[PDB]
């Protein structure tokens, strides 16, 4: 839905994942670039956070 | 280590910076106070830089 697909976003975006991990590839695709981007964001953070 | 870690400094900082390092070439004007600065000073630098 609408409310589950915000919090796939919110859930991948603090590291702790969700109860709805995606089949069907062309989501999987979705599902796996946004995680590159919130690793990247997150131990960029992490590291100048010092 | 990526992110935050020097400036790339120049390699020369000071008067002394030059005293040393002979890879960065020195300079001044003919006819100057500068040039008769080091001309007539000895401590220990300005005769090496006009040496
Ligand atoms: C441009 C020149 C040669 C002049 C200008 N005034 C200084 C002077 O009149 O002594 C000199 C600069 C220098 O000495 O580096």
């Amino acid at each position: 839905t609408l409310l589950n697909s915000f919090w796939f976003g919110v859930g991948a975006l603090m590291q702790q994942g969700s109860e709805l991990m995606p089949k069907a590839l062309s989501t999987r695709i979705v599902g796996g670039i946004w995680w590159f981007f919130t690793l990247i964001i997150i131990s960029s953070y992490t590291a100048n956070l010092a | 280590a990526f992110l935050t870690v020097e400036r790339m400094e120049s390699p020369i900082d000071s008067a002394d910076d030059l005293a040393k390092q002979t890879k960065i070439e020195y300079g001044a004007v003919e006819d100057g106070a500068t040039m008769t600065f080091f001309k007539k000073s000895k401590i220990s630098t300005y005769d090496k830089m006009w040496a």
